[PDB]
């Protein structure tokens, strides 16, 4: 009976986890638009994986192997975006909700991120983001301005705007 | 007082940093491409004057030292020269130099080539105006928000420290235990006197 | 400040017909995408500055604007 | 399907009823600071379900518009989306709050949490997992977690958390 | 003597805080109230855009508002008794152009006492600066040197490519 | 270093070189304790330090 | 320790000062220079000891004693020449760098006096040659560490370069003096053009008369001198023209005539042509505007295609020379590695169980030289920062010059890893050199090739696993978890390696993983229980693991009690079931019974190694207390009988499966042995 239940947990956990691992490696390789990046998602104690840590080591685009804490936030967020996108690509999910991910990213990195978002957005999932840098919602096709109003308390309202009658 | 300039050798990604054109007094903004290594500058500037950063375990301390190519350094060192023209810092010079040699088993502060005792310097910076343990007035990338959602007691401690009322508090509570022990001793004394 | 300079630009763009009705569709008929979005967000910050009141009924249509209190005249 | 549009009422600085417009394939929600835009996401996390502690407000009673200031407006709230999938039908989910409790609606009929949940589980979203929402500052804290929490998430998505009690009960018995 | 110092310093910081926060935000007011006592905590009561109805608590705010509170406090506590030097890392992410212009004007006026180093990705913060710097990272080592204002103001926004 | 209260400095910072001959009759407590209260431009930090010094001195005598 | 080091070095200093002409002086110098980089205090003391023992101003009198010291230094270097020069060079860095200030400059005068006096000794030598080449080699090292010391005499060194003999040591003279010239020529204050002319002339004369490595190491110097001072690149252009034309004529003649006789006649020309085109394209890029003098025809693609053609042929040496050429071509343009043909070629040659044994060695040598050259170029290009830095953008952040070295590795690593499991030894030695030289620059992710890098510690040759294990401890000391993650696969791969090749081999890892209590319990419980109870693990594997377990040093008391406890429990249940099923009722029985009996005997041998009563063991229970069993286990000397016992029981097994009636009788005897084991107290 113990063997039965261990087979259950092991079978499910390992199937999902290995699929995620291979897919995160390919996804990150694709995401940096370079070819020298790695990301390894490895379990500990591989005889009973379901009860131990599952560690995560990623390499920067152009530097040495360092512990995850040492790496800067700008790479950190790209790693997190990759991991998220992988997790979704295992078992589909109808939408994202991205909220000011461009906290520390430079304009160039957000532009590359936008190119990925745009090529992926068509036939796989709907994605709604809140951001400030216009370089992230420029690839978008319809904008949603949201404005407050002074009063006894701040009462807010919404209004839309189309963007598919414009050049490049 | 007025940070004139800094010199770095082998810390994190500054292998050998010779002299740079000195700072100004008013406003010197640094900009740079994503991943260049500008926060590590401030990590150096705070690794010297603030004790808290160098409290991690040896594994991280070894990680701290730069390891790019060629040989492997073992003794990194950072020097700072600033001017206490207002004599806020007491020992009179025009360009004070302080360096912190870092090694796996070595940790030294050279103040004008004369040895120190790692405590006089802490009391020096505290008496000068610095606060060796306070994260305040050094703001890392991302932890500004936490100053607002912090519980009130944290801000009370922060402002109370701003008032400059920490050393007095600590020394008084430490002294109370010793004095009470002397009270017991005096009791013993009276006993023996009667005998 | 480029913004308040553009605000004077808004004043002069309004002062030409005097029908107190700036349409959005017309104002964006012949521009590129990025600057159009910039101008739209500028409409938003203008609504922040209380110098203008805007109206929109349908989900997708032009916005109709009129000067409010702090127009600075 | 996809996420067509939503509906707000009195929830977190949105007085009255107004209809968020139809969503295109890939939209964005822009606006200047302090305008109150995060709270639409809060609404989304409240229709699809999220524990109240994650909703950046204590006690669930300051949810009603104007309560944290000091004066409420009514004793209701009403947030609701309209999921549109293939087949030319349209579903209307809802969730209204009363007193402390919260009641869920499917097709404008009061339901209990469990069946509503099971419908979502058919659709493909594990609310307890919390693997597809990212608040203001958590994009960093996705990486720097202690590995256990990440294992917890991976165990949650994989339907292998229900089989826990079975496991350790068997464990105790066999070791005995 | 300690108790007396506590009293006076609380008064001074409270007043200066009210001043700075009223100046930064175009309309509003905020103050620092003590709690029940001995003392146990310091709370803050802030209000804007209604000016009488608003009386806030902490958990329901925005990034910009919270960051403004903190930066205002930093500027205030400086205006009481200046500190050696300030270095800001990624402070500017939350605020808008209006707020950023305001903070830059406060920096420009407040500059004449202490030293300021800071980083950013936005142009506005270098509306008020004497001399800049730069940071180049080649061959797996990092260097730092001075540059001129023109290339900086160009680099900050005008280009959106991979170089 | 230099001054008529340097012993209390030493007892408040280093305290180890302080011998039984120093502690014994160098300082008349009741005068320096009076001295602490009205001295011009006394830092509170230094005041606490000097407190620790004189109390430790008293402890040693006891 | 750090005490003992200081004391022994003090003793050594007094030895080498007081009674010289002792035989073992040289070795003492070798060991002390070996320890220069270990620590800080030791570093300071060795630096001051070497500053007072040799590098002292040595005033210009009693020159014979000075010469005797010179003899001492030459002897030291000539004996340590076998192993390496890294420690000596590091020491020289330390002594020179350590006085950058004015500080009376005590060493600069003395060192220059040592080199000029060696020059003078060389002069009066006139005609033991081992000492000659050793002195020239010492000159070479002293030039490498700093070039200013040997500026004046190079023109006087020129006559030796002109002509020499066909012996080894002489060849060493030629390469080293070429190396010196390479190092010194650009800094030479205002040279004479005819001197350069005769240099280049005899360099070509040397090329056309000697072996491979010397040609390489001199055309290097040729490239250096042409790229620093002169401009007559038409010469090298014409040389490459002749060779290029030659190889094209051979290729064309061979393309339709695979049976011609010209190959058996012109073999030397063909071999030399391959080597020369490789070295020439490597060191000095003539694919530019003026070399051709017209529009480029992508000659690099040409030579690549011609060599790639000549790869498929009937001899072997031709293939070796062609792949060496390909590597040299690679050393200038890394992007060429990306081509599909070279990629697929390498990944076919290294795998598929190929006949050749020289190709693999050559491949690993290619990777090693690529890695070293790239590292050194990057470093010495960092050295001269300020002169060229200011004219590169801040918005670019180049990557194709930096990231490449990682990506390339990603195409071969795994295969290279597989190439660890080869029966020859030289291939293993170079493979381990390649991977452990790779990893120290962080190019690749460590934990996917950790188990293999641990299991390679159970080879016979000592230097191999010495380097391996040292590298592993360096991998471990930073990152706590890594080794603990992959441990059972480690020993499994180790066992596969041993069964491919044919005490306490695994002891080093076992000692390393003893720090964490839970990890310690974990790996042991997992491996021991999984293998024995229900898995049909190889009997040889069981023997390997059993011997390793018995050999393991134990420094606490938790381990024997824990292992004994769990073995007992499983033994009890399994064995009981087994015996009742056999009595109630079969080669399957024979196998599983062999398993269980070996584990039994392990328990018994352990119990004999401690000589503890079963009562005390059974008294122990898991997680009783941290501090109760803190006694170090005493070990009786020379009781290591586990090997012998296992050979006895292996003979009882007899390595015979399902052949004869007699084994069935042995099976019955084995069941009787189980009954006896039950009987035993
Ligand atoms: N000791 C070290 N040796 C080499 N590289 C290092 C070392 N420490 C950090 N780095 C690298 O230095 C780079 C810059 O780090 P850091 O200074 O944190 O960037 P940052 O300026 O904070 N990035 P950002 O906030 O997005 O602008 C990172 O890619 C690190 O991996
Ligand atoms: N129920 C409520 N009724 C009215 N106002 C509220 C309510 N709850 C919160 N607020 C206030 O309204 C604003 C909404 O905050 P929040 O939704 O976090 O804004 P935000 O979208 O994060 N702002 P920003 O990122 O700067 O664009 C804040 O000023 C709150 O204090």
């Amino acid at each position: 009976a113990f063997e039965q239940i261990k087979k259950e947990r092991f079978d499910r956990f390992n199937a999902c986890f290995e699929s995620v691992a291979t897919n995160i490696d390919e996804i990150y390789k694709a995401l940096s638009r370079n070819s020298s990046a790695q990301a390894f998602l490895g379990p500990e104690n591989p005889e009973e994986p379901y009860l131990d840590g599952i560690n995560y080591n990623c390499v920067a685009p152009g530097k040495r192997f360092r512990p995850m804490d040492n790496l800067s936030g700008g790479e950190k967020t790209v790693a997190a975006l990759a991991l998220l996108f992988a997790i979704h690509s295992y078992k589909p999910a109808p939408f994202f909700v991205l909220d000011q991910i461009d906290a520390a990213l430079d304009n160039t990195n957000i532009g590359k991120v936008a190119n990925y978002i745009k090529e992926q957005s068509t036939c796989n999932f709907q994605a709604i983001v809140i951001s400030l840098k216009e370089e992230f919602y420029t690839k978008a096709e319809s904008l949603i301005g949201v404005y407050p109003e002074q009063g006894d308390c701040v009462i807010s309202k919404v209004l839309t705007f189309d963007l598919t009658k414009y050049p490049d | 007082m007025y940070i004139k300039q800094v010199i770095i050798q082998g810390f994190r990604s500054y292998r050998d940093q010779t002299i740079v054109d000195p700072f100004s007094s008013k406003h010197n903004v640094i900009v740079g491409r994503n991943g260049s290594g500008k926060s590590n500058f401030f990590y150096a500037i705070q690794f010297v004057l603030s004790d808290e950063f160098s409290h991690l375990r040896p594994e991280q301390r070894l990680a701290l030292l730069h390891e790019g190519t060629g040989p492997r350094v073992i003794s990194a060192f950072v020097e700072i020269i600033f001017d206490n023209s207002d004599n806020r810092l007491p020992i009179d010079k025009e360009e004070v130099s302080l360096r912190r040699v870092i090694g796996a088993k070595k940790d030294q502060y050279f103040l004008d080539k004369k040895m120190v005792t790692k405590n006089d310097v802490m009391n020096l910076l505290e008496s000068a105006g610095f606060s060796r343990s306070n994260p305040y007035y050094i703001v890392k990338q991302g932890k500004i928000n936490q100053m607002a959602t912090a519980p009130d007691s944290q801000r009370l401690k922060l402002l109370r420290e701003v008032a400059g009322t920490r050393v007095y508090d600590e020394r008084k509570e430490e002294s109370i235990s010793l004095m009470k022990e002397t009270e017991g001793k005096r009791e013993k004394i009276n006993e023996l006197l009667k005998y | 400040k480029r913004t308040q300079q553009m605000l004077h630009g808004l004043q002069r763009a309004l002062a030409k017909t005097g029908a107190e009705s700036i349409s959005l569709l017309e104002l964006c008929r012949n521009t590129n995408r990025k600057q159009a979005a910039a101008k739209f967000y500028s409409f938003l910050v203008l609504k922040k500055q209380q110098a203008i009141e805007l109206t929109q009924e349908e989900p997708y249509s032009d916005i109709i604007a009129t000067p409010g209190p702090r127009f600075h005249i | 399907g996809f996420l067509k549009l939503i509906e707000i009422e009195n929830f977190k600085s949105y007085k009255g009823r107004q209809i968020i417009g139809p969503f295109q394939r890939f939209t964005a929600i822009i606006g200047p600071n302090g305008s109150g835009k995060s709270n639409l996401m809060d609404a989304i996390s409240f229709v699809l379900g999220e524990k109240t502690s994650n909703l950046r407000v204590k006690t669930l009673r300051d949810l009603i518009h104007g309560a944290p200031v000091g004066k409420p407006a009514a004793n209701r709230a009403f947030v609701s989306m309209v999921y549109s999938e293939e087949g030319a039908e349209d579903r209307t989910f809802a969730r209204v709050i009363v007193g402390g409790s919260s009641e869920y609606k499917i097709n404008n009929k009061v339901v209990q949490l469990h069946e509503y949940s099971e419908e979502l589980e058919k659709l493909g979203i594990l609310i307890k997992a919390r693997n597809f929402l990212v608040f203001q500052g958590a994009v960093e804290s996705i990486a720097m977690k202690n590995p256990k929490e990440r294992t917890a998430l991976f165990e949650e998505i994989s339907r292998s958390g229900e089989l826990a009690q079975e496991y350790d009960k068997r464990k105790k018995e066999m070791v005995k | 003597r300690k108790y007396e110092a506590i009293q006076l310093t609380f008064k001074q910081v409270s007043k200066n805080f009210s001043e700075v926060f009223q100046k930064l935000v175009p309309g509003g007011k905020a103050t620092l109230v003590m709690k029940k006592g001995q003392f146990t905590g310091v709370g803050i009561r802030v209000s804007f855009t209604g000016k009488q109805g608003e009386m806030r608590e902490m958990q329901q705010l925005s990034g910009g508002q919270k960051s403004l509170v903190a930066l205002a406090l930093i500027f205030a506590i400086q205006k009481c008794d200046p500190a050696p030097f300030y270095l800001f890392d990624q402070i500017d992410q939350a605020l808008d152009a209006q707020h950023r212009k305001a903070v830059s004007d406060m920096i420009m006026e407040l500059a004449v006492h202490a030293q300021f180093i800071t980083t950013t990705f936005r142009p506005e913060l270098l509306e008020s600066a004497d001399k800049f710097y730069g940071v180049k990272f080649r061959n797996k080592v990092s260097h730092i040197d001075v540059i001129t204002a023109e290339m900086a103001k160009d680099f900050v926004e005008d280009d959106t490519t991979h170089g | 270093k230099r001054g008529p209260l340097a012993k209390i400095w030493l007892a408040a910072h280093w305290d180890k070189k302080l011998t039984k001959a120093h502690v014994f009759e160098c300082n008349l407590e009741s005068s320096v304790e009076s001295i602490i209260s009205p001295k011009v431009k006394m830092a509170l930090r230094t005041s606490g330090h000097l407190l620790l010094g004189v109390v430790r001195i008293y402890h040693r005598k006891a | 320790g750090i005490s003992v080091r200081k004391r022994v070095i003090k003793i050594l200093r007094d030895i080498c000062i007081e009674q010289p002409t002792f035989p073992k002086i040289t070795e003492m110098c070798v060991k002390m220079i070996r320890r220069v980089n270990d620590e800080e205090g030791i570093k300071k003391l060795v630096n001051e000891t070497f500053q007072k023992l040799w590098f002292t101003p040595t005033p210009h009198n009693d020159k014979e004693a000075m010469t005797r010291k010179i003899l001492n230094i030459t002897d030291v270097v000539a004996a340590c020449r076998d192993t390496g020069y890294d420690w000596f060079e590091q020491l020289l860095q330390n002594l020179l760098k350590s006085e950058e200030d004015s500080s009376y400059k005590p060493v600069k005068k003395a060192c220059t006096q040592l080199v000029d006096n060696l020059v003078e000794h060389i002069l009066k030598y006139e005609e033991n040659s081992g000492r000659l080449v050793a002195c020239i080699t010492t000159l070479f090292l002293f030039s490498k560490i700093r070039p200013q010391l040997m500026v004046k005499h190079a023109m006087t060194m020129q006559p030796y370069l002109t002509t020499k003999c066909s012996t080894q040591n002489d060849f060493m003279v030629i390469c080293n003096v070429a190396k010196i010239l390479e190092l010194v020529v650009p800094l030479m204050e205002h040279p004479s053009e005819t001197f350069l002319a005769t240099i280049e002339e005899d360099l070509m004369k040397l090329i056309i008369k000697y072996g491979m490595t010397v040609v390489q190491h001199c055309v290097s110097c040729l490239g250096a001198v042409v790229n620093k001072v002169t401009q007559n690149f038409k010469f090298v252009w014409a040389c490459f023209n002749r060779y290029y034309g030659a190889i094209s004529k051979l290729k064309s003649q061979h393309q339709e005539d695979p049976n011609n006789t010209s190959l058996l006649t012109n073999k030397p020309a063909l071999l030399r042509s391959l080597f020369t085109v490789g070295a020439l394209c490597r060191h000095f890029d003539f694919d530019l505007e003026d070399f051709k003098g017209n529009s480029k025809v992508n000659i690099k693609d040409k030579v690549l295609e011609l060599l790639m053609y000549f790869t498929k042929h009937s001899d072997e040496e031709v293939q070796t020379k062609a792949i060496i050429g390909l590597g040299f071509a690679f050393i200038q343009h890394p992007s060429l590695m990306f081509e599909q043909e070279v990629k697929n070629l390498y990944n076919n040659i290294l795998s598929d169980k190929n006949s050749s044994v020289n190709l693999k060695i050559q491949v690993l040598k290619n990777l090693q030289t690529y890695l070293q050259e790239e590292d050194t170029r990057m470093q010495q290009a960092d050295r001269d920062w300020k002169k060229v830095a200011k004219q590169e953008d801040l918005k670019e952040m180049g990557d194709v010059s930096s990231g490449m070295s990682s990506s390339i590795m990603q195409l071969y690593l795994k295969q290279v890893l597989e190439a660890f499991f080869h029966t020859q030894s030289s291939v293993r030695h170079f493979a381990l050199n390649v991977i452990a030289l790779t990893l120290n620059q962080g190019l690749i992710h460590p934990v996917q090739c950790v188990p293999y890098l641990i299991a390679m510690g159970t080879d016979p040759e000592p230097a191999m696993r010495n380097k391996a294990d040292q590298q592993l401890v360096e991998i471990d000391k930073k990152y706590a978890g890594f080794i603990h993650m992959k441990a059972v696969a480690g020993m499994k791969m180790s066992y596969q390696v041993q069964q491919a090749i044919n005490s306490a081999l695994c002891s080093h890892l076992y000692s390393m993983i003893r720090g964490n209590r839970q990890h310690r319990r974990a790996f042991l419980i997992s491996l021991l229980n999984l293998f024995d109870d229900t898995a049909k693990t190889d009997v040889t594997m069981l023997l390997y693991i059993a011997d390793n377990l018995a050999c393991f040093p134990y420094q606490t008391q938790e381990e024997p009690l824990f292992i004994m406890h769990h073995i007992d429990i499983t033994l009890s249940v399994s064995g009981s079931n087994l015996l009742q099923s056999f009595k109630e009722s079969l080669i399957e029985f024979a196998n599983v019974s062999q398993g269980i009996l070996l584990l039994l005997m392990l328990k018994q041998h352990l119990k004999n190694l401690c000589g503890f009563s079963d009562s005390k063991i059974q008294k122990y229970s898991p997680s009783e207390s941290a501090k109760v069993y803190d006694k170090a286990i005493n070990r009786k000397t020379g009781v290591h009988f586990h090997p012998k016992q296992t050979l006895d029981f292996l003979r009882s097994d007899m390595a015979n499966s399902k052949i004869t009636e007699e084994v069935k009788r042995s099976i019955v005897k084995q069941y009787l042995d189980f009954k006896l084991l039950m009987e035993h107290l």
